[PDB]
């Protein structure tokens, strides 16, 4: 159902909160009474309505397939490619992940979206990141090697690894600090 | 928080996406119909799919950190369970078979069910200070905090944290110890003041 | 002076040297004393060695040129 | 210190692009680099700081 | 004029200050002022004297 | 005319060391250097010495160009805390603007 | 397993195979260089299987084909870090040790070129530094490693340790060795000692010396060492380092020199650099040069599957999803087939 604003903004006028409560109600009524198209109409009149999408396949010189997307985790930004084929191979900026990534917990965010899908050693990646430290740097990797894979598995993989949080680009960004207090949250201390 | 509340945690479960649909039932095929229009947040940076996730050793690191130093506190953890793997292994090969086949030697089990054993059934709270019953996460925490403070403590001289932990970890294990004492005496002071847990 | 020179040149270098004398106590050793100087410094597995030597010192490192030093080595050393 | 030829290399090249020419400390680099810029008081911020 | 031109936009700067707010002592509660300087390159190429 | 004796004081000092600026400037290269003889550099030293007061020019303080306030005053526009406020407020102040992020 | 301890059967069919070193032989043969943490697999599992590689194998076939006649063949062991270049290098020496050949081991380079607190000015030469106590260490273990060869090797000259103390032409190697070890103070003078003899021996015939140095890049490095003014000591410096440059040095025939590079406690290096040249400095490049390298690299699938079957079979994967094939899958991932990484992670499940 459309808000009190948007039923002011229909009818042009000033409502209370009872009067659109009292007109949903009997809107509810109506679409309870096994209303015909002629009132579905009507109903719909008043209603608002409440999927990820895929990059596609592309192929290179050396003729593989493959696709390519970005992510981004804090200040760090990623681009990833991702083969058709592959041995679970990545390299971040020319170096091998192992070595790039000597901190267990960032391999372990890099394997997090092959292995959800049962994808470890199926692919070859190709991961260029800038900015942030070590885990943020995992973090845009981990995402824009998910979005690229994406366009391999199937919708209903798509779909589970949204469910899963792969998908998501995580908004938590550090918090400007505002005067008059130690840091983001952290007043000074209160004297009396 | 940054995420709206129209976000839902994620669900990172392989088996949840693997269940048959004819397995589900219409309430369980609702809610994955459901799912399908909700915003999911972010998979965090703690937990992954890995079939060696432990959320208890996981919240052990994490009570175990230090000023956000995730790696150090990684690493002694690890080390602790290589420690208790590696005494476990001494233990076993210095040991007959007949005690052989009672000794365990898998380090997961073993903190877990240390930390069982140093779960407080019952703790008290002021109201005096009554007796009362205690959540099973307030217990989990209990537990947990118990062991790294009595861990942490100052009576340990120039021995690494891997190997006390270690220490007391086998020590609860068999159901002796600081932190087993600790347990007693709590429930000793709660059975002492049940006149008072009347308020 | 050796620090001064940004290219590297390999005559009278530490490289030169060394493989001569390795070259002269090698065929001392097998007692059959045929070689000589710009004899040995004239084959084409020493040119091979040298230009190795040359790519690893002033152009770049990489696991091609090590390999590339490698089987030249083998080569001159009589072990493979 | 230095290898001559670097040595003589790097005075040439001062005495290309006018620097100082002969070894000198910082306390007398002071004197070039007071001289370099304009003094603090001669200034058109300083002397007109005041409408 | 027939002359070669590409347009790009470096990233905008933001200089940012912070004074008190108050007149006398009001130290904890400050106003912060910003001065936006955004940019526009105009790239011209092969182009004579006049 | 000007908005205090303070302002005046800082006024005829600016003009002092603006007049002084090549003499001390020469006198204090004389001084700062280990090349010259330690007796020239004494005699410099008392040269510079010599020279008034007033015309040194550490003794120039910023003071805000409209209410001669001692503290408080940004050097890019000369201008007091509370006054800056007061134009930058009022939108007098070209680019200014309250900053929110 | 092939739970073998045949040094003469290994070979290229065998790679991937395991080798198994017995206990006296690593009581003898090993009383220091193997690495900590293979010291403690050892301690745990009671075994010393070491997997077969291919570097490895290719270095045995490069010794066996070898002459002792030809002057002393240089072969250095690289790879990224945690690839088993130090534990390649052990497999040789011991199959070289079971050959009957001198075994003059070096544990690690690194270490008598930092965190060196009991520095002294050398008697024998005052420009040069002593360091006793690696001296004396390392003296320990040269003699619990070569005891059968140490009395039979006579000494060709006569050295003085004091005004009262000498040691006399003729006397066993066993003499100065003992007289080194219980007398510490001279011990660093007389390790060198035992390097100038044990050259000389080599080119006389008397046995077939086998050098073995890890982290040789430390000798052309840089030490954090510091003097008594509190100023920087550069590594021909230490009597000890000019010693084992000079054994460096292929001048000599009657063996070869085998040397194993290791970023790992190297000083002034960055972590990421692996290759001879970087590690190895110009310097240290061109006292090498000529050399073999042998590239020591990650676990091929044969290999990782033959160490995760060692660990299945010992029972050190005590997780219970360990053995399944998502759990090998995730090693694989997480460890990159790198060995040290893969023993590391294993180590606490
Ligand atoms: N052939 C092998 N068989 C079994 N384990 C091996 C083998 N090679 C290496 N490892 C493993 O590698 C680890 C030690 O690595 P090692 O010291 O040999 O390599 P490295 O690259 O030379 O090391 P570092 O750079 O620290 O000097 C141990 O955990 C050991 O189990
Ligand atoms: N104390 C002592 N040490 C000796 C004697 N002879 C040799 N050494 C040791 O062996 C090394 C001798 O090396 P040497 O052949 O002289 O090389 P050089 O110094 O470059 O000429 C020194 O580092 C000494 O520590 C000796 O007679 N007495």
């Amino acid at each position: 159902w459309l808000i009190k604003e948007e039923l002011e903004e229909m009818l042009v006028e000033k409502l209370s909160d009872l009067d659109y409560m009292q007109f949903i109600r009997l809107l509810e009524k109506l679409l309870t009474s096994q209303c015909g198209a002629a009132e579905e109409e009507f109903v719909q009149r008043f209603r608002r309505s409440v999927k990820q999408l895929i990059e596609p396949v592309q192929y290179d010189e050396q003729g593989m397939a493959f696709s390519k997307s970005e992510g981004k985790r804090k200040t760090a930004k990623a681009e990833a490619i991702v083969y058709k084929h592959g041995s679970g191979r990545i390299k971040v900026n020319g170096i091998d992940y192992q070595l790039y990534f000597p901190i267990t917990q960032d391999r372990e965010q890099l394997m997090f979206p092959f292995h959800f899908v049962d994808r470890l050693g199926k692919h070859d990646v190709t991961c260029t990141v800038s900015g942030g430290g070590r885990s943020a740097q995992a973090g845009a990797i981990r995402l824009a090697m998910a979005k690229a894979l994406c366009s391999f598995v199937t919708e209903d993989e798509v779909e589970w690894m949204r469910q899963a949080g792969l998908l998501t680009t995580d908004p938590r960004v550090r918090e400007r600090k505002k005067p008059g207090q130690e840091g983001a949250r952290r007043k000074f201390t209160w004297k009396k | 928080s940054r995420y709206s509340p129209e976000f839902k945690d994620p669900l990172i479960d392989k088996e949840y996406y693997r269940k048959p649909v004819e397995e589900l039932t219409e309430e369980e095929k609702y809610v994955r119909e459901l799912k399908k229009t909700q915003l999911i947040k972010a998979a965090p940076a703690g937990k992954t799919s890995s079939v060696f996730e432990d959320p208890v050793i996981s919240k052990f690191t994490n009570m175990m950190m230090i000023g956000g130093n995730k790696v150090l506190a990684r690493s002694l953890m690890i080390q602790t369970l290589e420690a208790v793997k590696r005494k476990q292994f001494e233990k076993y090969h210095a040991a007959s078979a007949e005690e052989q086949a009672t000794i365990e030697r898998n380090p997961y089990t073993i903190f877990h069910q240390a930390l069982k054993n140093c779960e407080p059934m019952i703790g008290l709270v002021p109201i005096y200070q009554v007796p009362v019953p205690l959540p099973d996460r307030r217990r989990r925490f209990l537990a947990m905090k118990w062991m790294i403070t009595e861990c942490r403590d100052k009576k340990h001289q120039r021995t690494l944290m891997p190997e006390k932990l270690s220490h007391k970890l086998l020590e609860a294990f068999h159901n002796q110890g600081p932190v087993i004492k600790r347990k007693h005496d709590l429930h000793k002071m709660a059975e002492a003041n049940r006149a008072l847990a009347h308020y | 002076t050796e620090a001064d020179m940004e290219e590297y040149i390999w005559e009278n270098s530490s490289s030169e040297r060394n493989i001569l004398e390795t070259l002269l106590q090698m065929k001392a050793a097998e007692k059959n004393m045929e070689i000589n100087k710009e004899e040995l410094l004239g084959t084409k597995e020493i040119e091979e060695y040298k230009k190795s030597v040359v790519s690893l010192k002033n152009e770049e490192e990489n696991e091609n040129s090590i390999s590339q030093y490698k089987e030249s080595v083998k080569r001159l050393l009589n072990v493979t | 210190s230095l290898s001559e030829y670097a040595f003589r290399m790097s005075r040439l090249s001062a005495r290309l692009f006018g620097e100082v020419t002969r070894p000198t400390n910082s306390k007398s680099m002071k004197v070039v680099k007071l001289f370099s810029e304009l003094p603090l008081a001669k200034k058109k911020e300083t002397y007109d700081w005041y409408p | 004029l027939g002359i070669s031109i590409k347009v790009h936009e470096p990233p905008r700067k933001i200089e940012r200050f912070t004074l008190l707010q108050s007149v006398h002592i009001y130290k904890k509660h400050r106003v912060q002022y910003e001065m936006r300087t955004l940019y526009r390159c105009l790239e011209l190429e092969h182009l004579t004297g006049s | 005319h000007y908005v205090d004796w303070r302002m005046w004081r800082d006024v005829k000092r600016r003009k002092m060391a603006y007049e002084y600026a090549d003499e001390r400037l020469r006198i204090n290269s004389l001084r700062k250097n280990t090349i010259l003889p330690k007796i020239l550099q004494d005699v410099a030293d008392e040269e510079i010495a010599a020279l008034p007061r007033d015309s040194c020019p550490v003794r120039i303080r910023n003071r805000c160009v409209m209410t001669s306030r001692p503290r408080g005053v940004k050097r890019r526009w000369r201008l007091s805390r509370i006054v800056f406020r007061h134009l930058a407020d009022h939108g007098q102040l070209s680019g200014i603007q309250r900053a929110t992020w | 397993r092939t739970n073998e301890n045949d040094p003469a059967k290994h070979g290229d069919q065998h790679e991937g195979q395991h080798y198994n070193i017995s206990p006296q032989d690593l009581e003898t043969v090993f009383p220091h260089g193997l690495p900590p943490r293979f010291v403690m697999q050892v301690k745990t599992f009671s075994e010393a299987c070491l997997m077969v590689r291919k570097p490895a194998l290719e270095l045995l076939h490069y010794l066996k084909n070898t002459s002792f006649a030809y002057p002393a063949i240089r072969y250095l062991l690289y790879g990224e870090k945690g690839t088993g270049k130090t534990l390649s290098l052990c497999h040789v020496i011991h199959f070289c040790a079971k050959q009957d050949w001198l075994i003059l081991h070096i544990p690690d380079a690194h270490l008598w070129v930092k965190n060196c607190r009991d520095l002294l000015q050398s008697s024998y030469n005052k420009q040069r530094f002593d360091q006793p106590l690696e001296a004396s260490t390392w003296l320990k273990n040269f003699k619990t490693t070569n005891e059968r060869f140490l009395n039979q090797i006579k000494v060709q000259e006569k050295y003085v340790w004091n005004k009262r103390e000498s040691t006399e032409k003729g006397s066993p190697l066993g003499e100065v060795v003992e007289q080194g070890i219980t007398r510490v103070r001279n011990a660093t003078d007389a390790v060198g000692i035992v390097l100038k003899e044990l050259k000389r021996q080599s080119s006389l015939g008397m046995f077939h010396l086998l050098v073995a140095v890890d982290g040789i890049n430390a000798l052309w490095g840089r030490t954090t060492l510091k003097r008594e003014d509190k100023s920087p000591i550069a590594p021909e410096e230490l009597a000890l380092v000019h010693n084992l440059r000079k054994m460096m040095k292929n001048d000599w025939h009657g063996g070869a020199i085998v040397s194993a590079l290791s970023q790992t406690g190297s000083l002034f290096k960055p972590r990421k650099a692996y290759l001879p040249q970087e590690l190895l400095g110009k310097e240290g490049f061109d006292a090498l040069d000529p050399f073999i390298p042998i590239l020591v690299s990650n676990y091929n699938p044969k290999e990782f599957e033959s160490c995760i079957q060692y660990y299945l079979e010992n029972n050190w994967l005590q997780h219970e999803k360990a053995p399944t094939e998502e759990g090998k899958k995730e090693l694989l991932f997480l460890s990159n087939a790198n060995p040290s990484l893969l023993e590391r992670h294993c180590a606490y499940l």
